[PDB]
């Protein structure tokens, strides 16, 4: 069918949604199911026992938040089922889903399953004309519209850096780690509660990532930030109360770039970026270093690029050129990827039909997929 | 009396010569804790090392000193070699004259470090470093023919005729247990189950051990893999919990035959024993056909001699007769070689004194190396 | 053993010689560990239908007095010993003595060394 | 050498006494009674100004050491027990009394959990900490603890006394003495915290798993009529003297339900060590599982420790922890000393050792140069 595609990036925390048309995504929602906190037996409390994104907003401190999607992977698929149907709500967009053909946006090195059943739903609940499952590192380099790079797409769910080299991605290259936004979220509640500050509710972690995202620096050098006596810069809460954050709020998102101090087994950011590059042929390497991309939101972080470029430049070699291209809409940068990708004429040619995964089988998603 | 200490990258095994066995064998690794700045416990080491640190994985990051037959930290091995003579053996190292083995075309820096902590740390009366394949043949009572010892850490093909060696025709390959673990890893990844630390790494090594299979025909055994569950084993982690591998079970050791799965862009196990048979004199490849030797425990995969038999029966020619010697005691093939060799008679003139190492330096070790 | 690790290690760093082996280098008690009850006492089925008398029961204070064994019912709360109080004597940061008590203030009123601000 | 001081500052009640014994000498409620305030204002206190926290801790401090125990401060040693996450400028103000006013040699601030697991002499163990604010979970592995893998959730003894205060209003039948021998409703506005902790520790009591599940549904009331087990006689307690409160049967097993109660976010005083446990490393799984540790006061409440093994194996046939904690075998360990009374022992028993005491502690020379405490944060 002719009739413009719809592009839908399945990010951990905020599944960004909208047509191919359109430079930005219109509608973006955190990736969340809103159930009532008090388990309702009574009349003229919250109906339905369902409320997402703008309407969860609103009412929030009643309800009880349980994310659906854990380190880019699927764990309770009836409520992404229920997520995937409010994309195709009067809310956003407002469509069809049988008439408009679908692109996702699944993480690099992602379980086999998690790929099968994300197309069995799309094709078989919503009755869609074709889909096709596509990397996220891949997109983010079409955005910025550029072929050779290496995409460090630090998600809420996970962190990714893919090396691509003038349209060929090394697929040994790739690595992927699990600390990401929502492990940085989850370290500054428990330095929010060693500043004495509980925020023990589902609900209550929401706030805890609002301050995150809010109020949180890089220091490039942490030992000299420490021993400095912070300004402890009041942050204001929903309810109208103030809260004093301190030193919780440089040394939290820090365990990125250093994820042994809280005691998790993992490289950091500026390791995988590095490794990533070194994993890959020599010759190339040199470009690579000269060609990075940061995309996700847990870039955003102030003085990010600052710290990244200082801690790459001590592990790279001496008197090599380190260029890290953030694009401004790092956080839409991969719909917007995938946005371009779909308006071209070579994706009528990619993406899955209906009546193909009838009868090729269940290999068909996967073979098509690169 | 005498020791022989073979420093293998997967497992260390040493014990006293003439013994038909080795005393003490246990895996290579250091074992430092993930601490935070929270005070720790009574009964506390610094570093763990060996069965020690193998019982207390779950906390301590496993870090291998050996990587492809390379010392990368020299500090890291001399705690495992103290481990070995005081602790394991139960023996002065100042009293017995220590063998180690060294794996053929390593750096020489490699040869040279080795020997100097032994005279100067351990201050041992002589030390010979040996070629872990030139050993491998005593186990089996062969002057005669070519071995194809895969360990983990690294694959060489030393073919040796009546007793004298043909350095030109050695090959290595980094291609080795460690890689094949490495590799199980990622596709057991793709299934569903996920396995990212050092501690999870160990784990999965025993999966390897145990399940893992060669086949005879791969493109056959993938075929029964899809149509079938009959090869689809269920393995008992440390936790309660249960896996079902699948088809990934004989997939990891196909690696070894096609280096492509990996892709290091290489020749695989098989056909790099027949390229060194080839670079070897005409004449002798008659009895190198007769007398392939398969050592290490890399080469203790079920099934392993009949797919090597097959793969070199193809390449060479169809007049020659292809025997695979495959010993029982493949893993201990290297040090019960060593124990040969140390009780003959003939061997006490071979060993490098303190003396001869004071006067000449470690440069010495190169000339009486082999 | 942690004691002599530490000043094995301590002294070593002082020498700087970097771990030179001049010499060869290198009775256990083992306590048994608390064996773990598969299922703990359940609440006895007394408790369920029958009147709480509060005299029997004995109150948080008169509980935590007797810490060692702090017991629920009352026939059990044994008498503890009466606690011994204490004879306070001052010392400044600047100056040393200042002021302080007799060795027998057991009924005595006397000071050893009086000073007071009303004094001077 | 002397005998090391063990003090365990808590916002119940405070532990204290000599290191090498079988229990503490004191314990009583952390309070100070000063002049013109009528009720005695709590000695630790977060999220207020250092100058008024220092004041009351100096004030406290000062009852411990001559009052309760009879020992000059400057002479002996210091093991200040503290929970793990105890905030900062608490933990940087009680060293800062201890070191300025009081000039002892060096405190040692051990973490509450890794003291339980000493008392039992096993080397691994899980901790749950029950305590007044919050109920804290903690796993610890071979001496190290696993901060990675932390769990708190508000209910303890605060989140209980607050609980019971709200049932006894709504079903509120006191006899004054003055023609109130008829139920007579919210005579008094608020009851005191010091009659609610009595109430809580006579009256009530935590029920059986079977009856406990009926008594959830009951009281929600989903779509049945009458649905909930008979409960026990109702007790009469006293208030100043001649008022007589008479205690309704359902208010003393219903009280408990909060802690145990799902309210649809799954998150119990039982889920918080499945929670924990699941996030743990694969290697550790089968260990910590196997040696459970219980302190805390509010864990003593008759019949607690029945119910959180039973409402624990409930929990594992659920499908959230039925893969991973499925076929594991969950054992409780019987702390020497009472639940209280758990983590004040380890530091006495830490306390002896004499050898690494001085050595792991933190002198005061070294704090009058720095004037840095180290903690689990950056340095
Ligand atoms: N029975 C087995 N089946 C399959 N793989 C095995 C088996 N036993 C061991 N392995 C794998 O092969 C490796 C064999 O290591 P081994 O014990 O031979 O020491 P090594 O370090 O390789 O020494 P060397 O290089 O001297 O042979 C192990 O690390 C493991 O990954
Ligand atoms: N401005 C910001 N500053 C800091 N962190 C941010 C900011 N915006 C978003 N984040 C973090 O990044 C997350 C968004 O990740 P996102 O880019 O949507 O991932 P994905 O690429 O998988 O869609 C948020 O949940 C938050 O943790
Ligand atoms: N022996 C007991 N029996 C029953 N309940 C008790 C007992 N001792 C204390 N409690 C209750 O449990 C709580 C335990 O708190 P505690 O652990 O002493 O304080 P903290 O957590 O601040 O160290 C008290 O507030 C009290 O309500
Ligand atoms: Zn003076």
């Amino acid at each position: 069918i002719a009739n413009q595609p719809v592009v839908i990036d399945n990010g951990s925390g905020v599944i960004k949604a909208g047509f191919a048309g359109d430079q930005i995504p219109k509608y973006c929602f955190p990736n969340y199911v809103g159930r009532p906190k008090h388990v309702r037996v009574m009349a003229g409390a919250l109906e339905g026992d369902i409320f997402i994104g703008p309407k969860a907003e609103e009412h929030r401190g009643l309800l009880s938040i349980r994310y659906p999607m854990e380190h880019g992977i699927v764990k309770d698929w009836n409520d992404m089922e229920r997520i995937w149907q409010y994309v195709y709500s009067k809310d956003q967009l407002q469509t069809f889903s049988e008439e408009h053909p679908v692109l996702l946006t699944e993480a690099p090195l992602n379980p086999r399953k998690n790929r099968e059943r994300a197309a069995e739903v799309f094709f078989e609940t919503f009755n869609v004309p074709a889909l096709f499952i596509s990397m996220q590192a891949v997109l983010s380099l079409y955005a910025t519209g550029r072929t050779t790079g290496v995409v460090l797409d630090s998600g809420d769910g996970v962190t990714h850096a893919v090396p691509i080299y003038e349209g060929f991605a090394m697929p040994h290259s790739i690595m992927r780690i699990d600390i990401a936004g929502r492990d940085v979220s989850r370290f500054l509640r428990l330095y929010l509660r060693k500043e004495g500050y509980d925020f023990h509710s589902s609900s209550e972690f929401e706030i805890v990532k609002a301050i995150k995202e809010r109020a949180c620096y890089l220091s490039i050098n942490p030992q000299k930030d420490e021993t400095l006596e912070t300004e402890k810069a009041q942050y204001y809460l929903p309810d109208g109360s103030t809260i004093e954050i301190g030193p919780s709020r440089f040394r939290a998102p820090e365990l990125l770039f250093r994820p042994d101090l809280i005691g998790e087994e993992s490289e950091g950011i500026h390791e995988v970026l590095v490794f990533a590059i070194q994993k890959s042929d020599m010759d190339l390497r040199r470009t690579l270093f000269s060609n990075i991309v940061l995309s996700g939101g847990s870039t955003l972080f102030k003085g990010f690029g600052d710290r990244l470029l200082s801690e790459v430049k001590k592990l790279a070699p001496k008197d090599v050129k380190i260029r890290i291209s953030a694009p401004q809409e790092r956080l839409y940068s991969t719909w917007i990827g995938g946005s371009i990708l779909a308006s071209l004429d070579t994706f009528k040619k990619m993406w899955v039909s209906k009546k193909e995964y009838e009868e090729d089988g269940a290999r068909s998603i996967h073979r098509k997929t690169f | 009396a005498a020791l022989v200490v073979d420093n293998g990258s997967g497992m260390c095994k040493a014990g006293f010569a003439g013994d038909d066995a080795p005393r003490a064998v246990f895996p290579s690794i250091v074992g430092r804790p993930r601490h935070q700045g929270v005070m720790v416990g009574m009964g506390q080491k610094d570093s763990y090392v060996g069965d020690e640190a193998q019982s207390k994985r779950g906390i301590l990051t496993l870090k291998y000193p050996i990587e492809h037959g390379i010392v990368t930290n020299w500090d890291d091995m001399e705690k495992i070699w103290h481990h070995t003579f005081y602790n394991e053996l139960r023996v002065a190292p100042e009293e017995h004259p220590v063998l180690l083995t060294e794996a053929p075309l390593n750096p020489k820096a490699n040869r040279e470090k080795m020997t100097q902590i032994m005279f100067e740390t351990f201050n041992t009366p002589a030390m010979y470093v040996a070629i872990q394949a030139v050993l491998s043949l005593y186990a089996s009572g062969r002057t005669t023919g070519i071995v194809m010892d895969s360990g983990d850490g690294v694959t060489h093909t030393v073919p040796i005729y009546e007793g004298y060696a043909l350095p030109h025709a050695i090959l290595r390959l980094d291609l080795a247990g460690r890689d094949l673990t490495d590799y199980l890893m990622k596709i057991l990844t793709e299934r569903g189950y996920s396995f990212t630390t050092t501690a999870e790494r160990e784990i999965v090594r025993d999966i390897k051990e145990k399940l893992c299979y060669v086949a005879l025909d791969f493109e056959q055994e993938m075929a029964t893999a899809a149509s079938s569950s009959s090869l689809e084993k269920s393995y008992e982690l440390p936790d309660g919990q249960v896996i079902t591998i699948g088809n990934e079970r004989f997939r990891c050791p196909e690696a070894l035959f096609q280096p492509s799965f990996l892709g290091m862009e290489s020749c695989g196990i098989h056909e790099t024993t027949f390229n060194s048979i080839m670079k070897c004199d005409v004449d002798i490849r008659k009895d190198l056909y007769a007398n392939t030797v398969l050592s290490g425990g890399t080469t203790m995969y079920p099934g392993i001699a009949d797919r090597m038999q097959k793969e070199i029966t193809a390449l060479a020619p169809s007049t020659m007769k292809i025997k695979i010697i495959a010993p029982p005691e493949r893993k201990y093939s290297v040090w019960i070689g060593g124990s040969i060799l140390a009780s003959l008679s003939t061997f006490q003139q071979m060993w490098i004194s303190k003396q001869e190492y004071d006067e000449s330096g470690p440069s010495i070790v190169h000339r009486k190396c082999f | 053993k942690e004691k002599v690790e530490r000043d094995r290690k301590k002294l070593a760093r002082r020498r700087n010689y970097m771990p030179l082996a001049f010499s060869q280098h290198t009775k256990e008690i083992k306590i048994e560990p608390a064996q773990a009850v598969d299922e703990v006492e359940p609440l006895p089925e007394d408790y369920y239908t029958r009147p709480v008398n509060l005299t029997e029961v004995t109150t948080l204070q008169q509980r935590l007095l007797q810490p060692d064994f702090q017991p629920i019912c009352a026939s059990q709360l044994y008498p503890r010993h009466k606690h011994l109080l204490i004879k306070r004597s001052l010392r400044c940061r600047q100056c040393e003595h200042n002021l302080s008590k007799p060795e027998f203030n057991p009924t005595s009123i006397k000071f050893k060394i009086q000073l007071v601000a009303v004094n001077y | 050498e002397k005998t090391a001081v063990v003090i365990d500052l808590g916002e119940a009640f405070t532990k204290c006494g000599f290191a090498g014994e079988t229990g503490p000498r004191c314990i009583i409620p952390s309070v100070i009674k000063k002049a013109g305030m009528p009720k005695p204002i709590k000695v630790v206190q977060y999220n207020i100004n250092t100058e008024e926290l220092y004041s009351y801790l100096k004030e406290f401090i000062h009852i411990l050491y001559f009052r309760h125990l009879l020992v000059n401060p400057r002479d002996r040693r210091v093991v200040v027990i503290e929970s793990v996450l105890c905030p900062s400028h608490f933990r940087e103000t009680l060293t800062r009394v201890l070191f300025k006013y009081f000039e002892v040699p060096s405190v040692l601030l051990a973490p509450s959990h890794l003291m339980a697991l000493l008392t039992l002499g096993i080397n691994s163990a899980m901790v749950l900490d029950c305590g007044y604010r919050e109920s804290l979970v903690l796993p610890i592995y071979e001496g190290i603890p696993v901060l990675n893998c932390w769990g708190a959730l508000p209910l303890g003894g605060k989140a209980l006394h607050k609980e019971l205060e709200t049932q006894l209003l709504e079903q509120c039948t006191v006899d004054t003495g003055a023609a109130k021998e008829q139920s007579l409703p919210s005579v008094m506005g608020s009851i005191p915290e010091g009659v609610l902790e009595d109430i809580k520790v006579r009256t009530c009591f935590v029920s059986d798993l079977t009856r406990g599940l009926k008594i959830q549904a009951a009281k929600f009331n989903i779509d049945g009529n009458t649905e909930r087990p008979s409960p026990p006689p109702n007790v009469d307690y006293p208030l100043d003297g001649e008022k007589i409160l008479h205690v309704l049967g359902s208010i003393r097993d219903s009280v408990v339900e909060i802690l145990f109660e799902q309210d649809n976010e799954e998150k119990s005083v039982a889920t918080l060590i499945l929670d924990s446990l699941m996030q743990c490393p694969i290697d550790t799984r089968k260990q910590l599982a196997e040696n459970l540790v219980i302190i805390g006061g509010t864990s003593m409440l008759p019949g607690f420790l029945h119910r959180l093994l039973a409402e624990i194996r409930y929990l594992v046939e659920k499908p959230k922890y039925k893969k991973t904690l499925g076929t594991k075998t969950f054992r409780i360990h019987t702390p020497p000393a009472k639940a209280n009374c758990v983590a004040w022992l380890g530091g006495a028993i830490f306390g002896a050792l004499q050898d690494i005491l001085g050595s792991r502690s933190v002198s005061k020379e070294y704090y009058n140069q720095t004037g840095r405490i180290p903690d689990w944060c950056s340095l």
